[PDB]
């Protein structure tokens, strides 16, 4: 019953949402923060090309160069995802 | 072509 909250995004509407569905499975799948990571960076990779990077968690800030588009940073109710292409 | 971003995370 997780609810998205999109809180930045340089990304067409459509990775959007395909971001926050490839999270809901992660979340679905797993609950340990870097295992969730995984799942999405890994699947980005796949479906979008390499090189992706993810964090997942509910306390950080972070400062990093993505190539354009491919940049979004949302919540899935409690947890903070940000999720970005950088070389 | 690349750019810089920062995140926060809301106050707990
Ligand atoms: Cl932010």
């Amino acid at each position: 019953d997780r609810k998205a909250v999109i809180k930045n995004a340089d990304m067409s509407e459509e990775m959007q949402q395909d971001s926050v569905e490839c999270a809901t499975q992660a979340l679905e799948k797993y609950n340990i923060e870097k295992d969730i990571a995984a799942h999405i960076k890994k699947e980005f990779d796949k479906k979008y090309n390499p090189t992706w990077h993810c964090i997942v968690g509910r306390n950080f800030g972070s400062y990093v160069t993505h190539e354009t588009k491919h940049f979004i940073y949302f919540y899935l109710g409690q947890v903070a995802i940000l999720l970005f292409k950088s070389g | 072509p690349t750019k810089d971003s920062y995140t926060l995370t809301e106050e707990l």
